[PDB]
RNA sequence: AAAAAAAAAAAAAAUUUUUUUUUUUUUAAAAAAAAAAAAAAUUUUUUUUAAGAGUUGAGAACAAAGUGGCGAACGGGUGAGUAAGGCGUGGGAAUCUGCCGAACAGUUCGGGCUAAAUCCCGAAGAAAGCUAGAAAGCGCUGUUUGAUGAGCCUGCGUAG
RNA sequence: UGAGACACGGCCCGGACUCCCACGGGGGGCAGCAGUGGGGAAUCUUGGACAAUGGGCGCAAGCCUGAUCCAGCAAUAUUG
RNA sequence: UUCGCCCGAAGCAUCGGACCAAUGAUCACCCAGCACUUCUGUGUAACACUAGUCACACAAAGACUUUUGGUGGUCUUAUU
């Protein structure tokens, strides 16, 4: 039920909530997701990320590289 | 719409005493059946059952089974 | 539409059931199965039991299904007016009506399926009988045989046959005597002799229409000798009481037999025997009167006969 | 409309082929709902209605509206009243105490609210069940306790 | 009702004031945080976040929290 | 601020009728069920020549039992 192939763009869009606007500028200047899952507050600030947004990609990103959640399959058909 | 345990009991012969039911996300476990307590509108009620693990029987007796009304319950054809 | 005695006993019924919550007299169960009439006031009936089922464990704590004169009653009405589909729901092992199926319910079906030439119901009630585990028996084998006897249906001779003889019943004296007639009819020698010598295996002393068969087979050989002395065995072992049978079934001879045995053949064998009776059954007359027997015949409709020209 | 594993090389490409387990059916070993239109020798392709229905198989949200539990008696504000039923300080006996820690025992059966319940009523002895998705994990009840709070009383001290 | 209240943002009743009303009748209580009239010589933003600490509910994931934390205004104070 | 009278909203309390509306207990009565009896009807299996004979279920009745469901009475109204 889960994406195989998981990168970027599949996991903002499968934490919602607004936040998958910043797609084309996460994959510009930090390009791959496990740069992402690393990544932190003030490098997320400086590319124009909101308070909310931030606290929603940090979220997941820890919940991510611990196994503790997966973004869907489901979100393939645009 | 999914049935519970006395929706699918309906469909059943001696109102379903004597069968296995289980749950449809339960991988090797089902009840026996020995009473069935209807109500009003013949879709609701309790039951009482005897617990097998994998098939074979883990208890003497008979216990009351919880999550009746849970929409999920079916009968084993070939367990029964 | 329904008719009145069964809108008012419905009622009586899902009144008793559901406003004062007391159980009805089982007289009005069965007065609503009495006063059916026309086809739709047996889903009233079907109603009237699902209330009953349900009022039986909610109210009363009996988890039993309703027993089997019920049931055999209930399918019987519902054969009787003639809806067959609600009919063949008292054969479903899984239902809401607390209806068993029996052999008995089969039975009526059956019953209905000889009386009004139903080949087909013949399938569907055998496989409710196979798909809702019942039993075969010797007096399904019986209508079965018999159905299949009077529609043409030697395929489901043939299946329904090594059915029942893989289920190991026990077949009556009278199936075999249908089985045997039909053969005769339709002219498989080979076959007709393999079930002389099952009931051969089955009972020793032929009867009338066995022997009568075993005859048919014999002039279909064009050889009246062994088929005279058959008959001739068979007459002996009789007192005086079919004497209006046996020329009966001479007449049965003399009449119907071989238009019945030359459907099934092609042109080319039509002629051959039409050709083959018409030198035999002559001489097969001239040797039961020479043998003794004094049986009135008519010789004429041998050529009274309008497929005997062909 | 079943579970697990592999698919990278010659003579427009998402979903298929192969291997092992498993439920059921068909003719004792193998094989694998109704109607319309078409094709072939019963099967296949497309479409409509399926499914209060011989157990329809999984899934996602249901917030969409509720019943129920727990918390809204804490935290936050102000000093109107109050001269002693308050406050400060020290004691007491005639009490209760959700959640929290630690023992023991139970958790049975009927009915009612359009439907149900850990909601309400009844019987014993008091109760209430959920989860093989949270199956020995939560929860409830009774009895003994620790801890924390609360109620009650009182000596002394506390304006003009 | 509740373990706990005779309960600031619960209920019932009476009173004054006030807002709707289709005119039958309904509704409200900043001495919570901001803020406004008024009185006064005189006293502030209709801010941000639940990141920390504390609290409620939930098994958790979380969700609430003008408690708080932190910014804003004012020589009002401070051995700068 | 206090005292004496008149009135008495909501509410807690106390009565009183009331078998009001439930609940419980106890009486009957009616179906229905479990075991039983049948010279009864309707099926299945032998047999027998078509008639017996077992096995069923009859709910098809019977009648003391006993139970589930109802209905109608009582309780010094017994608990709300
Ligand atoms: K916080
Ligand atoms: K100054
Ligand atoms: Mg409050
Ligand atoms: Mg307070
Ligand atoms: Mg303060
Ligand atoms: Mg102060
Ligand atoms: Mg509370
Ligand atoms: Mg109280
Ligand atoms: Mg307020
Ligand atoms: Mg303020
Ligand atoms: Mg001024
Ligand atoms: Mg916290
Ligand atoms: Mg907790
Ligand atoms: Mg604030
Ligand atoms: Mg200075
Ligand atoms: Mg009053």
């Amino acid at each position: 039920p889960y994406a195989v192939k998981v990168g970027i763009p599949e996991f903002l869009s499968g934490i919602g909530g607004g936040v998958e606007t910043h797609v084309a500028r996460l994959e510009t200047e930090l390009g791959d997701l496990s740069k992402l899952l690393v990544t932190r507050t003030l490098k997320l600030k400086k590319f124009g990320i909101p308070c909310k947004h931030r606290k929603l990609i940090l979220k997941y990103s820890q919940k991510y590289r611990l196994g503790l959640w997966k973004p869907r399959a489901d979100a393939i058909k645009a | 719409k999914k049935k519970n345990l006395i929706e699918v009991a309906q469909f059943l012969p001696n109102w379903g005493i004597g069968y296995h039911m289980a749950k449809a996300h339960w991988n090797g476990v089902s009840y026996e059946i020995t009473k069935i307590n209807l109500y009003k509108d013949g879709r609701h009620g309790k039951a009482w059952g005897i617990v097998h693990k994998d098939g074979l029987r883990a208890a003497e007796a008979p216990k009351k089974i919880s999550g009746v009304h849970k929409r999920c319950w079916k009968y084993i054809p070939n367990l029964s | 539409d329904p008719t009145e005695a069964v809108k008012e006993l419905h009622g009586k019924i899902l009144d008793s059931v559901n406003v004062k919550r007391s159980m009805p007299p089982n007289a009005l169960l069965w007065s609503l199965i009495e006063n059916c009439r026309k086809e739709d006031d047996i889903s009233f009936l079907f109603d009237a039991l699902q209330n009953l089922r349900r009022f039986r464990l909610s109210n009363l704590r009996i988890h039993d299904n309703f027993n089997c004169n019920l049931c055999r009653q209930v399918a019987k009405t519902c054969v009787r007016v003639g809806a067959i589909n609600h009919g063949k729901r008292a054969l479903w092992k899984h239902n809401v009506h607390g209806l068993t199926p029996s052999v008995a319910s089969a039975h009526h079906l059956l019953s209905y399926a000889l009386e009004h030439k139903n080949s087909n119901l013949m399938d569907e009630v055998m496989k409710l009988l196979k798909a809702n585990d019942l039993p075969l028996q010797p007096g399904t084998a019986d209508l079965v045989f018999r159905i299949c006897h009077e529609t043409d249906s030697w395929d489901l001779l043939a299946k329904y046959s090594k059915k029942f003889c893989k289920a190991g019943v026990k077949l009556r004296k009278t199936t075999f005597d249908v089985w045997m007639e039909f053969a005769a009819k339709r002219g498989d020698t080979e076959s007709l002799w393999k079930v002389d010598k099952l009931r051969s295996e089955t009972y020793t002393q032929h009867t009338l229409s066995a022997a009568f068969s075993c005859a048919k087979g014999f002039l279909l050989e064009h050889k009246p000798e062994e088929a005279a002395a058959v008959i001739q065995i068979i007459c002996q072992a009789y007192p005086d009481e079919k004497k209006s049978a046996l020329e009966a079934e001479f007449k049965k001879l003399v009449n119907e037999w071989p238009v019945d045995v030359l459907k099934h053949q092609n042109e080319e064998d039509k002629k051959a025997v039409a050709a083959s009776l018409k030198s035999d059954i002559p001489a097969m007359v001239n040797a039961l009167v020479n043998s003794g027997l004094r049986v009135s015949v008519d010789l004429d409709e041998l050529n009274k006969n309008e497929a005997l020209l062909s």
